[PDB]
DNA sequence: AAGAGTATGGGTG
DNA sequence: CCCATACTCTT
């Protein structure tokens, strides 16, 4: 007997990933960010954690921001969120101006 | 079950980079053997290649 | 005279040959075997009766008390069938058996009856057999099919010298029962006899001998001859007989009386053996060296030693002939034995074996049944008296004793279950008279030797199995002491009963799906006999012999309809009147000829009386009062054909369709065509799908009626009367007065199956056939079932075709397609599908079915209604919601991020998540149907309630429409009592009725006649009340379902499949195909009327197929289609109906002495326009498969309808306008869908899911899964030497996990360019190896 | 894992448990010093039990499951049809793949399929993702994602971009020699039934009565031209079994050119001196005069000098209107005579290889498809069909069958005399009746094959 | 002594049930064996190369 | 004391 | 069905 493979939330994640035009640094920090994501699709470590886990002290946090900023657009819209009002940001930031309110 | 045909701290970790009891969670502990599982903090993978 | 049915659209018929035999129900195989398995029999041979009588009673080890059987009943179903469909359980019925505990006392005569308790006991449920011979098993229809095998008894056969290299065959026999082992005798080489039990290892043949008590003296005297010499006081004056001498040479000067009749070195020949029987020459004088090899019979002893001189079976010498003859012995007995016959095989088998006593023999047998255990004299005596001799173990049954007599040349057919020392002696006997040169092999193909098993046997077989394990059970408990309290009902558990019966019912081989194409379909899997099965053959190990079609199949077994794969000749179909005995062999009917005429009497032959006789064929000529026109008819006498004289026939056969199967009886013109294209058309025939509207075939054989009744799928008058309503969805029919019961009302109601799934995904739909007020009677058919025309099968559709290339598109069987054909809809069909949904029970809680769901928008839920259900009607695609469900997965630990998400969107939102059904990608269609099954218990939801009072709606209407007729008639008594004295004439009529019960009349009886029908009417009122109370409490029941779940609901979708390019559409003749493009209605190519054709077909596939049915189906639908015409003009421009009568009668008594004779002068100027009505689109014709019509009669009807005697007509193109340069076949095929559609057939992916071990994309259209690439592909690109293709299709593509990201990768950035690594699968194997202690590892 | 939270068991799992349990309760015995008559049964059991997990059956019984099942070992995973060398490791599935019945294209090149463009949308995924992201209309991979799962107007007009030049793998089971395997350029067709070049048929030993095909999409670039260059059928022309060709003509093609390429005695148009096959074409096209009538006309043809340069000639020929028109299809070099003549399906062969003896391969792949063409159409035109007039049965059968049974009577009164043994008799008969079914053969072959014509 | 435009009467269509039996059969079964066979012919010579 | 023949078990399909 | 090995009769 053998099952069959499931695509999770993390596995859809480093799919976008992999075909996303980053660098060597940043691939290498989206995936400890894709790692650092739960279920719900919120961010459940601080990026210090993150900086931290890099292993060089090359890098800046401002990198590891526009990182997970790109990660943030992915699909679905919202995810790896540090909070719910940055989610709830995130997703508005997608609407158009034209939305009454 | 421990010591037994699908033991986590003989064969590896049954999730990514997470011991059993959970005290260390995320890549920022990879290579850690836990004191209190024995799990090492590694790919979940290994299951396929430890004996 | 003709049914009402039939009456309204004859078929004409060009048989020649009066039927003197009627077609016989076609089902009677499975009706007979299940009600001889359920019906009660004074005696103990069949069915249930016999397996109790087999097992009780039961005694314990002590017998101080036992169990005994009393009889058996069956309790009333509990649902009906259609209930068990709906709710998806099995129809069955309740055993309740009568069990009887007797106590015995102790230290008395025989035995005392201490007490006697009798209880009524459950012993669980036994499926029933419908009306069609089905059975319904957890909501589905089943068949059960016969197995042929191999009748019980004994058989003697013989290799054919391929064991041994000397081209020397070894002769064998074997006994086998209907339950034990088997007992084989063979021979070696060495003529030496051999014993084989249940194929073990050889011993010699005398160990069975001295097992049943038996010394050498003894064997010697049964299987050979005594010869007495007399020591005459002269050289061993020996008396002679004759015949002893026969086929020898004298070795010595045989003289006597003084004439030497006999010289030394001559022969004996007839001549002397004939003048010595004249002369009766007894005294012989015979030398010393005669007697130097004789094998002495008996043990001689020596009167003054008082020891043994010599043991039986040894040669002599001179030595112990000078010891005897000084011994005073005057009487010596010898073997007769030689080479030519009476051969010595015992004599050398005793040689041989080493046991000479009664003990050590049964102490090998031991050895031989029980190798490596200490053997026991207890042990190998009750082993050797269970083997063969205990009628708990073994069993040789009334068909095998009947053979096993019969195989013997025995008188007696009846008989003992149990082997006896004369049997296995008689068996010995004949074997060694096989081996002399005498008597001949069995021929195991032969249909005397293979005998019908039914599903009422194998359902007994597995009743006494699961009650030989209740009897084990019950005597382990009952040699505990507490009988002063015990009941039977404690004793026995009816638990392996009821599983054994639901392990045979729905796991069995032979326990198949009912294949549910069309009502061939069915009609065919119910007639089937398999080969196969428990107690069968196997398809690997078969032969070509068992294979083949035996000279006895005929009449009994269909030689042409057969799968074609690995099971050919294993698969049978049951020919049109074959049976089967009281032992369970095919017989067939035959007419009985009486001093050279044949009468009407009918015999049932089976394969053995039918060798014995020499029958006549059903095509031989007879006069008026039934002589043979000719003097040398074609016969069968015992295997081979030949002329016979008038006075020789004792039988005919009684019909020309007496060969061929239900299906092969069904292809008309069968004998133009070879018998290759025949069973491929056969097998074709019924696949085809139903269409949406019916279409008879116009051109058949006659069966069509009796294949559309006997199946069931139609609606058939259980009485005759008056169509009092009629609607899309049930028929009322007022029976007729005669035809009542006394205290009914006289009403049948049938209610229509309207869209239903089938086993293959199909649409099952009946429509009426009658209309409002038309008489019916009993028999006829009120409504269609699917594939069914006015009462006809109706399989396909009536094409309009020509036989002509056409620009390459019908190039190699393909076919071209009008586009009118597709926008009539006249290949359309319907498919219905169905989906479930399962709440269960979780340990966070149950799950919930609900329009509720937090995460989803509230378009997506505008289909479901109140409950979480999708509305009837609605029109579905894949990813759209049917079931909304949510499961539970709250916690009881609340994080201030978690408390602010359900402060701000709600608590529902955190406590459940979505778990819905939805229709699965690719899938679209129309919800028709709702179901929902609710545990008993649960609180049913709106749905549920609204579906129930559905249900009770239609039992309300029907107990409503009984109750109108009773009442009224009630009144009717009251108001004709009421008119007879106190009469108010229209004072009455203005009250209603129920103010007519508040009257009285005089002190008279009608006062008291008053009373009585009052209290009538509140009696009736009542009963109806009880009736519809009952009704509710049987619709309103809860479901059991299994443990954990909750609720189910079932959606059915339904969507219609069009013909397109891809489809498969065959004929009946064997002549299939692929469409391959449809073609606009102006490019077809048309006659000089404008009209085109609906089909072209490639003239090329004919000469070499040799199936030249479909030419001569051709030229005659071409012919009806005229006929139809010209009815059809006659009606269009209205004429008298004296001008269509004498039409119609001119087309129905066109032919060449045909049987059939219609007279319009009975017919009613209505019935004669309906006929014609109905024959405006042409008049059907049956021609029967070997009785049918010729072509000078399919030339004068083509003249009647004036078309060209030919069949061939001019055409032109209708791209150009030109005239093709040679005529062209044009007329009308009979044309069927398959079941093979492209819609199903198509697939593709890109990437998907893959193994989790080997990982590997997974197989099958249903997974999204791969092609595989085998061995030979690896082969093809090896050859080529295309080594990067290869290594693409090996790792990038399968199981390089790595590989396949960066080649996808590669390919969306535009760098075709691949990085191979290590298959996933050889480091598997690695580890595999590695787990079986071997080291081995990659280097360097 | 299944429905209902059961787990179930495996067979590998059930063996080891086994050996487990033998193992611990043996080395609770051996601490506690039992008896030696039950540590001696307890090591019988263990070396059973792992005989059992490394070889199940082997030695003597085999441990079964519920269903009287033997368990699966090692070995079983090791060894046999459903090992692994032979499910996973010699053959395996793949991605980029997809099957459907067949049809014929009458229309095709020989280098070219029918593909649908449902299954190449499918099968071509990541190129079209590519493709959409190279020019701008999607800026992620999800847009793109999005774009081609709402299939939008442009994912097709990409599509039929990125297939233009990409050959494809169609393959028919089972595969017996290297033919079974070829390349093909798609053609984006609406359906769902893949169209298949009538002359490779005979090469997949396929016909359109079910039969279906698996497509196979190559993806670097060393793969793609391995098939234009080795795998394609264009290159197929030659047998490797004996070097004869393989896309020979047959059935309609032979019929039609068959048909266009006879004489009649008497035809229409008969005995006029025509100018060239434009006029015979001319003519027959309207009406004037028939295919089958024999004229006169001029004719020039090229031959090959010593060198290698085509030296025309021209003459004066006797033929036919029809053979005429057909060698108007005939490239040059090749000799008149090959087509004055009635064409069946070896002329046909031998004209075909003749041209790629002379000529080369691109002539002859161009003829082929001439040919191919040529005969549909005039096969269409003839108006072929089957009666059963056309079944014609010699007058001197029955006279025939009756002298046979004639002899067969007198010889069975003569074995009745007792003047034959039975083998004889037997032997006698059978020859009698062979003698007599080539007598009838004869006979009707004789009837069939002429027929009478007015001058 | 019938073809198949006048047709066959029952006994000489049972006869050649027999022919064409055996022909299905044969034609069923012998294609394991050359499968068979051409497996071992490709075993004994899979790495013959020029 | 070897040598040829027969029975049994393994593998394949 | 075909081949390898242990056991039995024969020169
Ligand atoms: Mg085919
Ligand atoms: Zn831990």
């Amino acid at each position: 007997y053998q099952g069959e493979t499931t695509q999770t939330l993390q596995d859809y994640l480093m799919w976008q990933v992999e075909l996303t035009p980053f660098s060597d640094t940043d691939r290498a920090i989206a995936t400890s960010i894709v790692d650092a994501v739960d279920e719900t699709g919120y961010l459940t470590v601080p990026l210090e954690d993150i900086l931290e886990s890099i292993g060089d002290e090359e890098i800046d946090i401002d990198e590891v921001e526009a990182v997970l900023k790109r990660i943030q657009r992915f699909d679905p819209v919202g995810v790896a969120a540090k909070d719910l009002r940055d989610c709830l940001l995130i997703q508005l930031s997608q609407f158009d101006k034209t939305t009454p309110w | 079950e421990r010591d037994g045909l699908f033991c986590a701290r003989i064969f590896g970790p049954v999730k990514d980079y997470e011991c059993l009891c959970g005290k260390y969670k995320r890549l920022k502990h990879r290579g850690v053997i836990c004191e209190k599982c024995g799990v090492e903090v590694t790919q979940t993978k290994v299951r396929r290649e430890r004996m | 005279v003709y049914s009402y049915t039939e009456k309204k659209r004859i078929r004409k018929d060009f048989g020649k040959r009066p039927q003197v035999l009627d077609v016989p129900y076609l089902l009677s195989i499975q009706l007979d075997s299940f009600q001889k398995f359920i019906e009660q029999d004074p005696e103990g041979q069949y069915g249930l009766e016999a397996a109790f009588r087999s097992v009780f009673p039961i005694q314990s080890y002590s017998g101080n008390s036992e169990l005994q059987y009393v009889s058996y009943r069956l309790g009333e179903p509990v649902f009906d069938v259609q209930e068990c469909q709906i709710r998806g359980v099995t129809y069955s019925a309740p055993l309740r058996v009568k069990l009887r505990l007797v106590i015995y006392e102790r230290e008395a005569p025989e035995g005392t009856v201490k007490d006697i308790k009798e209880q009524e006991v459950y012993m669980g449920e036994i499926p029933l057999m419908t009306d069609n011979g089905t059975f319904v098993i957890n909501g589905t229809e089943r068949v059960i099919v016969s197995q042929l095998h191999r009748s019980p008894g004994v058989f003697f056969d013989s290799d054919k010298g391929k064991t041994h290299s000397s081209g020397k065959v070894l002769y064998n026999a074997r006994i086998i029962p209907y339950r034990g082992s088997w007992l084989d005798f063979e021979f070696d080489p060495k003529d030496n006899l051999f014993v084989r039990i249940d194929r073990r290892r050889k011993l010699p043949a005398t160990i069975i001998l001295r097992a049943l008590n038996y010394t050498t003296e003894q064997i010697l005297d049964l299987f050979f001859e005594k010869v007495i010499f007399e020591i005459r006081d002269n050289k061993l004056q020996m008396e002679l007989v004759p015949e002893r001498l026969r086929g020898e040479t004298a070795s010595f000067d045989i003289e006597a009386n003084g004439k030497v009749y006999v010289e030394k070195g001559r022969r004996i020949t007839a001549r002397h053996i004939r003048q010595l029987e004249k002369d009766d020459v007894k005294l012989i004088e015979v030398p010393v060296e005669y007697i130097a090899g004789k094998v002495v019979a008996k043990d001689y002893i020596d009167e003054s030693t008082g020891e043994l001189i010599c043991a039986a079976n040894m040669e002599l010498s001179l030595d112990l002939l000078a010891k005897l003859s000084q011994s005073g012995h005057k009487r010596i007995e010898t073997l007769f034995t030689n080479d030519l016959d009476h051969g010595p095989y015992i004599s050398e088998t005793l040689r041989v074996d080493p046991t000479n006593d009664r003990l050590s023999a049964l102490v090998e047998i031991y050895r031989m049944m029980r190798p490596g255990e200490p053997p026991t004299r207890e042990a190998a005596e009750s082993l050797f008296e269970n083997l063969f001799f205990s009628e708990d173990r073994y069993d040789l049954s009334a068909v095998g004793r009947m053979k096993f007599n019969r195989s013997l040349l025995r008188e007696e057919i009846e008989g003992s279950g149990i082997l006896s020392k004369d049997d296995i002696i008689d068996v010995m006997k004949k074997l060694i008279d096989i081996r002399n040169g005498k008597g001949e092999v069995d021929d195991i193909d032969h249909l005397g030797n293979r005998r019908i098993r039914s599903v009422g046997e194998m359902a007994e077989n597995q009743f006494r199995v699961g009650l030989v394990r209740v009897e084990r059970a019950v005597k382990e408990r009952l040699s505990l002491g507490d009988l002063d309290t015990l009941m039977p009902q404690d004793m026995i558990n009816a638990k392996p009963i009821s599983a054994a019966v639901k392990e045979f019912f729905g796991s069995s081989q032979l326990s198949q799906f009912m294949d549910q194409n069309n009502p061939l379909s069915e009609i065919t899997h119910k007639r089937r006999i398999s080969a196969l099965g428990p107690g069968g053959l196997t398809r690997e190990r078969a032969g070509f012999e068992v294979r083949d079609v035996h000279p006895t199949h005929y009449g009994r077994v269909c030689p042409i309809e057969t799968p074609e794969g690995p099971n050919i000749g294993l698969i049978n179909s049951l020919s049109v009147y074959a049976q089967t005995n009281e032992y369970g062999f095919l017989e067939t009917p035959y007419r009985k000829v009486t001093d050279g005429v044949v009468t009407d009497e009918i015999h049932y032959l089976s394969a053995i009386e039918e060798g014995n006789y020499v029958i006549a064929q059903a095509n031989s000529n007879l006069d008026e009062e039934g002589h043979f026109v000719e003097d040398l008819v074609t016969c069968r006498s015992k295997g081979e054909s030949s002329l016979f004289s008038r006075d020789q026939v004792d039988y005919m056969d009684v019909s020309t369709q007496q060969v061929v199967s239900v299906g092969a009886s069904l292809i008309p013109f069968l004998e133009h065509d070879d018998a290759n294209r025949a069973l491929m058309g056969a097998n074709m025939q019924r696949q085809a799908v139903p269409t949406l509207r019916a279409d008879k075939p116009l051109v058949g054989t006659g069966m069509e009626r009796a294949v559309a009744v006997d199946s069931g799928v139609t609606a058939v008058a259980k009485r005759g009367g008056v169509v009092q309503y009629v609607d899309a969805s049930r028929i009322v029919i007022k029976v007729n007065e005669d035809e009542m019961y006394p205290g009914e009302a006289g009403i049948d109601i049938y209610n229509l199956t309207k869209y239903t799934r089938s086993n293959q995904n199909t649409c099952i739909n009946q429509m009426p056939c009658v209309s409002l007020g038309e008489p019916v009677e009993r028999g006829d058919v009120l409504a269609d079932g699917p594939s069914t025309d006015l009462g006809e099968l109706a399989l396909g559709q009536n094409m309009r075709v020509a036989f002509m290339p056409w620009n390459g598109y019908n190039f190699e069987d393909s076919i071209l397609v009008s586009e009118r054909v597709v926008q009539e809809d006249r290949f359309t069909t319907i498919h219905i599908q169905e989906l479930a949904c399962v709440s269960r029970d979780t340990k966070l809680g149950p799950e919930e079915i609900t329009a509720d769901i937090p995460n989803v928008g509230e378009a997506a839920l505008s289909k479901l209604d109140e409950s979480g259900i999708v509305y009837i009607g609605a029109e579905v695609t894949g990813g759209d919601i049917l079931v909304g469900k949510v499961t539970p997965k709250g916690e009881t630990q609340l994080t201030p991020e978690e408390k602010l998400l359900r402060a701000i969107f709600g608590e529902k939102a955190s406590d459940v998540k979505d778990s819905s059904l939805r229709v699965p990608n690719g899938v679209s269609g129309t919800v028709i149907d709702v179901q929902v099954f609710t545990r008993d218990g649960v609180e049913k939801d709106k749905r549920a309630l609204e579906i129930e009072e559905m249900q009770l709606k239609q039992a309300k209407k029907d107990l409503s429409e009984e109750l109108q007729i009773l009442e009224a008639g009630l009144f009717s008594r009251i108001r004709a009592v009421l008119v007879a004295g106190g009469v108010e004439a229209e004072k009455l009529d203005k009250l209603p009725r129920d103010r007519w019960l508040e009257l009285g009349l005089t002190d008279e009886e009608k006062q008291n006649q008053l009373e009585q029908l009052a209290e009538q009417y509140d009696e009736l009122k009542h009963e109806f009340e009880k009736k519809l109370e009952a009704k509710r409490r049987k619709i309103t029941q809860g479901d059991d379902l299994a443990p954990g779940v909750l609720k189910i609901v079932k959606v059915y979708l339904a969507v219609k499949r069009r013909i397109q390019p891809g489809d498969k559409m065959a004929g009946r003749h064997g002549n299939k195909g692929v469409i391959s493009k449809i073609n606009p209605i102006e490019d077809m190519p048309y006659d000089e009327n404008g009209t085109p054709v609906d089909i072209v077909l490639n003239p090329l596939g004919v000469p070499s197929r040799m199936n030249i049915g479909q030419i001569l189906e051709t030229h005659l639908g071409m012919a009806a289609k005229g006929i139809g015409d010209k009815i059809n003009a006659m009606l269009k421009q209205q004429q008298e109906v004296a001008k269509l009568r004498e039409f119609i009668q001119r087309a129905y008594d066109l032919g060449a002495d045909v049987r059939q004779k219609v007279d319009l002068s009975t017919f009613s100027d209505e019935e004669v326009m309906r006929l014609a009505e109905n024959l405006r689109k042409g008049m059907p014709i049956a021609t029967p498969v070997f009785d049918g019509a010729k072509e000078a009669e399919i030339k004068e009807l083509l003249k009647l309808g004036d078309l060209p005697t030919s069949g061939q007509i001019r055409l032109y193109d209708g791209r150009t306008g030109e005239q093709f340069e040679r005529p062209v076949t044009v007329g009308y095929m009979y044309m069927l869908k398959l079941n093979h559609l492209v819609d199903d057939k198509m697939h593709a992916r890109s990437t998907g899911s893959y193994s989790l071990v080997t990982q590997q994309p997974l197989g099958g259209k249903a997974q999204f899964g791969g092609q595989r690439f085998g061995e030979m592909e690896v082969w093809a690109l090896e050859a080529y030497g295309a080594a990067y293709t290869l290594q693409e299709m090996l790792t990038v593509k399968s199981d390089d996990v790595n590989g396949r990201t960066k080649m996808y990768k590669n390919i969306v950035d535009g760098n075709h360019q691949m990085e191979p690594g290590m298959p996933e699968s050889f480091n598997v194997l690695l580890k595999e190896i590695r787990s079986l202690g071997i080291n081995i590892e990659l280097e360097d | 894992p299944l429905d209902g939270g059961r787990f179930a068991t495996s067979d590998l799992n059930d063996l080891y448990r086994r050996v487990i349990n033998r193992n611990n309760r043996l080395k609770r015995l051996l601490d506690l010093a039992a008896p030696d008559i039950i540590v001696r049964n307890e090591k019988r059991m263990l070396q059973e039990a792992v005989d059992a997990l490394l070889d199940n059956g082997r030695r003597g019984r085999a441990i079964t499951g519920s269903n009287k099942r033997p368990l699966k070992s090692l070995a079983d995973m090791i060894k046999g049809k459903q090992g692994r060398f032979r499910q996973n490791l010699l053959g395996k599935r793949v991605d980029y793949s997809g099957r459907s019945v067949i049809t014929v294209g009458p229309y095709l090149r020989l280098h070219q399929c029918g593909l649908p463009k449902k299954m190449a949308l499918e099968l071509f995924k990541p190129f079209i993702y590519g493709k959409l992201e190279l020019r701008g209309l999607a800026t992620t991979i999800k847009a793109a994602k999005k774009m081609v799962e709402r299939e939008e107007a442009v994912v097709w007009d990409i599509l039929d971009e990125v297939i233009r030049e990409h050959p494809v793998l169609l393959n028919r089971a089972p595969t017996l020699h290297r033919l079974g395997i070829q390349a093909f350029e798609p053609v984006l067709i609406e359906g769902k039934a893949i169209q298949l070049h009538p002359l490779v048929c005979a090469a997949y030993n396929a016909d359109f009565d079910g039969d279906q095909m698996a497509v196979h999409v190559p993806l670097t670039l060393e793969a793609q031209l391995e098939a234009r260059a080795l795998m394609m059928s264009t290159n197929n022309i030659l047998s490797p079994a004996n070097g004869e060709p393989i896309i020979v003509p047959s059935q309609d093609v032979v019929l039609g050119l068959y048909y266009m390429t006879r004489d009649c005695v008497n035809a229409k148009g008969e005995g006029m001196v025509l100018t060239g096959p434009k006029e015979a074409e001319r003519l027959y096209r309207s009406g004037l005069a028939s295919l089958h009538a024999r004229v006169k006309v001029r004719i020039t043809e090229y031959e090959k000098d010593a060198n290698g340069e085509l030296v025309a000639k021209t003459s004066l020929k006797d033929t036919t209107v029809g053979r005429a028109i057909l060698w108007m299809i005939v490239p040059k070099g090749l000799p008149y005579s090959i087509v004055n003549q009635a064409l069946g399906k070896k002329a046909i062969s031998k004209m075909l290889n003749t041209c790629y003896r002379i000529l080369g391969l691109k002539p002859t792949v161009i003829f082929a498809d001439q040919i191919m063409y040529t005969g549909f159409a005039y096969a269409a035109r003839s108006g072929a069909s089957v009666g059963i007039d056309d079944m014609v049965i010699p007058e001197k059968k029955h006279e025939i069958i009756s002298e046979a049974e004639a002899e067969v009577a007198e010889i069975q009164e003569q074995f009745q005399s007792g003047l034959v043994t039975a083998g004889e008799r037997y032997n006698k008969v059978i020859d009698i009746w062979a003698a007599a079914n080539d007598r009838v053969s004869k006979a009707m072959m004789d009837n069939l094959q002429t027929e009478t014509v007015i001058n | 002594t019938a073809n198949f435009r006048e047709g066959l009467n029952v006994l000489q269509y049972f006869i050649s049930t027999h022919g064409a039996r055996k022909g299905l059969a044969d034609t069923a079964l012998k294609t394991a064996n050359s499968g068979y066979l051409t497996r071992r012919l490709v075993d004994v010579a899979q790495d013959l190369v020029v």
